């Protein structure tokens, strides 16, 4: 079984380069609130993106943690530009509900989502 | 036989058989399948760790010049461990043939961006990238190109649905527009048109 | 009740659920988010306009295909009245101009307009009419706005008794009144506490109450989260914004809580403070 | 009642005065952009009608949607309709804007055009031939005719 | 006026200014991570928003390497 | 065209002369000015459907 | 076989030099173009009064999506859904029931227009020729609600005329 990986060696690059794409992020977020003339104070964008990041935590494999440091550089890259208007980055937020809750008694009321 | 039923030249498939023999035999290392159809148009199918010396022989050596690129695609065929099929085209200039270059691709490891040799392969294998995934190590710019900069999914796989995942709406509540998950006005209704009774003889493959 | 009122499924476009509305308004403010909110829902709204047909077609696309309606209605007379509530499940009442006109005083559009529509809603059969009403319009003093106001709301609570007569407190939002009048100034200085609540709260609620049943009989009142000096909001708008009659005597009349009725707690709702909607709509300043 | 007679007939010659030349702004992203260029044509004329084909946005009286909105599209296509004077008219041509159309069930496109700008005239075809959209646009000046602004502000 | 007690001084001020640690209760072997309940996240967090404070740029391995107070302020006097 | 035995095809794409003449704006606008770029997207025959594949 | 251009080179005789220069000083060609294009003003220009005179056509045009009925007869439809099987945006929808007689009829057959790209494939498809592309295009409709024909408005829309559509096919049944 020969797998080419893409960069790592151990988890311990991939740490780093995770925590290196997460200090770009946040030096990433008050330049692009400020230029996009957003209306959603720092810490709540802030905490919003750490989330984001804590929800894929779950991931041991180092190809796919490669990845993912790919695709959030691309983004960081086409945030930092102008590319990316204010629908894409309010796309990002969810202020717009969706509400829905994961109780049972609810999805028992609004039927057949089980 | 002979009207309204396209007559063949088996002197041009004998040619292609010839040099493709030919091919096969002075580049051993990478050589898996020379395919010839029956309307004389050549395939050779390729491991994918000689693209760079395969297309660096196939733009010169004055017996195949084919110096014009065409299309890149990865005709994404499940069922495989190597999944993606990167198909490069071939044209000559000097000698009016056309050869298919397939090489074989898993989800995850890089073919090696035939862009170094290729000036036409920049935006064709941003394309790949964009609607496949399929990564190239040694490229100058990876972007998304033919798709929105905040949608991703890779929609042009075969786990990517008819229709997209989101859906934008403008509303008058956040002054602007916002993606939501899908809700279709109809079905998209699907013909199960695949009718038995095995129109082709030729092609049966051997069941178990 | 028939079927195709029942809910289905998820919500948004036309999903079908619950209530169809028919509005009375919903050309000005409150009424147009509050059909954005149930459109968000998926409800039909029935909604009659009396003015040209291009206001009502620039609020005409927030709902999926076909699912809202439009007719005409007048101040007149019943029977375009009765045609427009034929049938419908829930019905609300929000109509006004702040300031008289040739053809209508404060007088008589929230007197008479309630009687002749709750008339022909009672024999009719309508069931959660949801009537609007400025907070503390009393008997008392210094408007004939919000004596009037008492006056339909007397009105609203004696005959069809069950009605869900709910009152905000001066709300504020990106078309704000007294907000646009403290960006078109000039000045004065008076003293009034005051308790700003925002819009989206308030028809949030509206949405939560009209689709929430056994929450019927009670008037509700909106409660602002911060309940301070009307002076230091001036300075606080002056400050955000980089810049250094009835109208104003309405707003320098009467801010106060009421401990008799239920407001916000009974209805789950979070609140929107002052300071962060204000920092949002607070542009078209300066550069 | 001559006050009336004089809303009645000024009304009456401004909204003849809108409704005389109405020169648009062609949007125009796919081959509907095409037919529309082939209504303005030497064969179907757009001078008779007052009609000036012109690029400009700030001066845009009636617009004319065409071509194929995408996700993409969306907030640019909502953005060049806010810089735009509040009187305004929507002429959604072609199937693809008005409804979806044949690119209905798909990703990256919005449902027609209804989900972002309010349309007063839907004109189908695919391409609507030029003959038809200017049957579109002679019944949209009907509906200008039929406006009655000013009657709603003296009687209001 | 650039000693070690003055940048552990405002090394200390700005570890109050941080908001989620919870209390300061500073330490030369404190080890804020795993003794105080803070996450790697949280330790890169530390890290850069020093960087940010005053001064150079404490690259990955380094912002790696240190995971503890007195050690972040022995690598500012190493590096300062 | 990449066919199954079907009567659906598998896999079609379409090599575009619009796409691969957008491909070289850059070397072919690399000393001109801003007129001349829309004179060089006109001298190119666009249709900006096509490109699109 | 082959015809390019741009072979040539200005002639150093003196003649040709000082009739570019001439071209050059005295603004010629230029007023060469004038004279074309008060040519083709002087011309008579061609176009169509548009609400008296309408553009010229073709009896196979594709517009109005009109239906056909028998010769004093039932509705020509029988409801076999080839015109849903074919439609390539599936604009038609169709359901079907049979009535007390006994043939087999619909109960809705509903076409998008907002879909419709106006193929022909489902007169192409019909094998009684019962859904026809109709004559006249316009449309112009000022509500997306009205924009969705029902079975009864095709059926009004082929009773308000037929003889169109029968001189049309009468005309044309010989090409398809
Ligand atoms: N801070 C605030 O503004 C608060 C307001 N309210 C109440 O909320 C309601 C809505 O407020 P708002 O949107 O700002 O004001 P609007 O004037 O815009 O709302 C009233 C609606 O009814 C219509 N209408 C009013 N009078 C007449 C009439 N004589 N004939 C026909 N139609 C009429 C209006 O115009 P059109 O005819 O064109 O449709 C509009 O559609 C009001 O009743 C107000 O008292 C309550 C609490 C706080
Ligand atoms: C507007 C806001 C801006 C956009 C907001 C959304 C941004 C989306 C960014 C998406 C980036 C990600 O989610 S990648 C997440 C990587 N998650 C992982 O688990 C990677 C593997 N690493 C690990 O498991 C560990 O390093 C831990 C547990 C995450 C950290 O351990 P530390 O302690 O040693
Ligand atoms: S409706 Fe037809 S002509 Fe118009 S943009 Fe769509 S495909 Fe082109
Ligand atoms: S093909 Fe003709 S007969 Fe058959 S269902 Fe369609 S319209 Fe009816
Ligand atoms: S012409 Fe219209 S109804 Fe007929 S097959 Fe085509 S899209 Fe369907």
């Amino acid at each position: 079984t020969s797998v080419k990986p893409i960069f790592s060696r151990d988890m311990n690059e991939a740490k780093r380069r995770v925590r290196e794409l997460y200090r770009a992020w946040y030096r990433e977020v008050p330049n692009t609130v400020h230029l996009f003339q957003l209306d959603i104070s720092v810490k709540q964008g802030r905490d919003k993106v750490r989330e984001m990041f804590k929800k894929n935590a779950h991931v041991t494999d180092p190809r796919v943690v490669d990845l993912l440091v790919i695709k959030g550089k691309m983004e960081l890259e086409e945030t930092i530009n102008v590319w990316k208007q204010r629908t894409h980055v309010m796309r990002f937020f969810h202020e717009t509900e969706a509400p829905r809750p994961k109780d049972f008694l609810s999805k028992f009321y609004v039927g057949h989502d089980p | 036989t002979r009207p309204t039923v396209r007559p063949r030249n088996d002197v041009a498939h004998k040619q292609l058989s010839a040099f493709g023999e030919y091919v096969a035999e002075i580049l051993p290392k990478y050589v898996q399948q020379v395919q010839v159809s029956c309307f004389s148009e050549l395939e050779i199918c390729i491991h994918p760790d000689g693209v760079i010396p395969v297309l660096t022989f196939l733009r010169d050596h004055s017996n195949a010049q084919f110096k014009s690129l065409a299309d890149l695609t990865a005709v994404d065929i499940p069922t495989r461990q190597n999944r993606f099929e990167i198909v490069y085209n071939l044209l000559s200039l000097r000698f009016n043939s056309r050869i298919r270059v397939k090489t074989y691709t898993d989800e995850l490891t890089p073919v090696e961006s035939s862009v170094s040799v290729y000036k036409a392969a920049n935006w064709y294998e941003r394309e790949i990238w964009d609607m496949f995934g399929v990564f190239f190590a040694n490229h100058p710019d990876l972007r998304r190109i033919l798709t929105d900069y905040g949608f991703e999914g890779h929609p042009f796989r075969k786990d990517f649905p008819l229709s997209g995942y989101v859906e934008l709406r403008y509303d008058d509540e956040v002054k602007r527009v916002v993606a939501e998950p899908v809700e279709l006005a109809q079905e998209f209704r699907k013909f199960d048109l695949n009718s038995p009774w095995e129109a082709f003889p030729a092609y049966r493959q051997p069941p178990e | 009740l028939h079927h195709a009122v029942i809910p289905h499924g998820k919500g948004g476009r036309s999903s079908v659920s619950g209530i169809v509305a028919t509005v009375f308004g919903a050309t000005g403010f409150l009424g147009r988010y509050l059909v954005n909110h149930l459109g968000r829902m998926g409800s039909q709204v029935i909604v009659p306009y009396r003015c040209e047909p291009y206001d009502t077609m620039h609020l005409r696309p927030m709902g999926d295909l076909g699912q809202i309606i439009f007719m005409d209605w007048n101040g007149r007379d019943k029977d375009s009245i009765r045609r427009a509530v034929e049938h419908s499940n829930v019905v609300i009442n929000l109509v006004g101009r702040e300031w008289e006109t040739k053809n209508f005083d404060f007088e008589d559009v929230f007197v008479k307009i309630p009687q002749a529509i709750a008339q022909v809603s009672k024999e009719a059969g309508v069931e959660k009419f949801i009537h609007i009403s400025h907070l503390n319009a009393d008997i008392k003093s210094s408007s004939k706005y919000l004596r009037n106001k008492a006056v339909g709301e007397k009105e609203v609570r004696e005959t069809f008794p069950e009605a869900t007569i709910i009152k905000p407190a001066d709300i504020f939002g990106r078309e704000d009144r007294f907000l646009n009048y403290f960006a078109n100034i000039r000045s004065l200085g008076k003293k009034t506490v005051k308790q700003p609540v925002y819009i989206v709260d308030v028809t949030k609620g509206i949405i939560n109450a009209i689709k929430d049943p056994d929450a019927r009989g009670k008037t509700f009142a909106f409660v602002g989260p911060n309940r301070y000096l009307l002076f230091d909001l001036v300075q606080y708008v002056f400050a955000v914004a980089h810049r250094p009659r009835d109208k104003v005597e309405r707003i320098h009349t009467t801010d106060r809580t009421l401990p008799h009725l239920p407001g916000l707690e009974d209805l789950g709702v979070q609140a929107t403070p002052l300071e962060l909607k204000a920092i949002e709509v607070l542009r078209r300043h300066r550069t | 009642s001559r006050g009336e007679y004089v809303v009645a007939k000024l009304d009456d010659l401004i909204n003849w005065a809108r409704r005389s030349s109405l020169w648009p702004m062609t949007f125009g992203l796919a081959c509907c952009a095409v037919e529309m260029m082939h209504m303005a044509a030497p064969r179907y004329d757009m001078d008779r009608f007052g009609v000036v084909f012109r690029a400009s946005p700030r001066q845009s009286d009636v617009m004319i949607v065409a071509g194929t909105l995408t996700n993409k599209m969306a907030p640019a296509l909502r953005k060049v309709y806010d810089q735009m004077p509040e009187p305004r008219y929507v002429v959604s041509m072609g199937s693809c804007a008005n409804g979806g159309g044949y690119y209905h069930y798909s990703y990256s496109v919005v449902r027609g055009c209804d989900r972002i700008v309010p349309v007063d005239i839907y004109v189908p075809g695919c391409p609507p031939t030029a003959e038809a959209l200017l049957y579109g646009i002679l019944q949209l000046q009907k509906k200008i005719k039929r406006e009655k602004r000013l009657r709603i502000w003296y009687r209001r | 006026p650039l000693t070690l007690e003055g940048i552990k001084d405002r090394v200390l001020y700005v570890l109050k200014l941080y908001d989620k640690i919870d209390p300061e209760k500073l330490s030369v072997n404190s080890h804020f991570m795993k003794d105080l309940g803070l996450d790697s996240l949280d330790q890169v967090e530390i890290i850069m928003a020093m960087e940010d404070e005053f001064g150079f740029e404490i690259p990955d391995i380094d912002a790696e390497k240190l995971m503890c107070p007195q050690e972040i302020v022995d690598y500012i006097a190493d590096k300062k | 065209l990449v066919s199954d035995g079907s009567s659906r095809p598998y896999r079609c794409k379409i090599k575009a002369p619009g796409f691969a003449h957008l491909a070289g704006l850059d070397k072919m606008s690399k000393g001109h000015m801003l007129a001349d770029v829309v004179a060089i997207i006109g001298t190119q025959d666009i249709v900006f459907g096509e490109v699109d594949r | 076989t082959y015809k390019y251009v741009n072979l040539r080179e200005p002639s150093m005789d003196m003649k040709s030099v000082t009739d570019r220069a001439a071209q050059t000083l005295l603004w010629t060609e230029l007023i060469r173009g004038l004279g074309m294009t008060l040519s083709y003003l002087f011309r008579e220009p061609a176009t169509i009064n548009y609400p008296f005179e309408k553009g010229p056509l073709s009896p196979r045009f594709r517009g109005e999506h009109a239906l056909r009925r028998y010769p004093s007869g039932e509705e020509r439809c029988i409801a076999c859904k080839l015109c849903e099987a074919v439609c390539p945006a599936q604009a038609i929808t169709i359901e079907a029931e049979p009535r007390a007689d006994g043939s087999r009829r619909t109960t809705r057959y509903d076409i998008d227009m907002t879909k419709c790209i106006y193929c022909g494939f489902c007169q192409e498809a019909c094998p009684v020729d019962a859904i026809v592309e109709g004559p006249n295009f316009e449309f112009s409709t000022e509500t997306h609600e009205e924009l969705l024909y029902n079975k009864e408005k095709l059926l009004n829309n082929g009773d308000k005329w037929e003889a169109e559509i029968a001189a049309n096919i009468q005309a044309d049944y010989l090409y398809r």
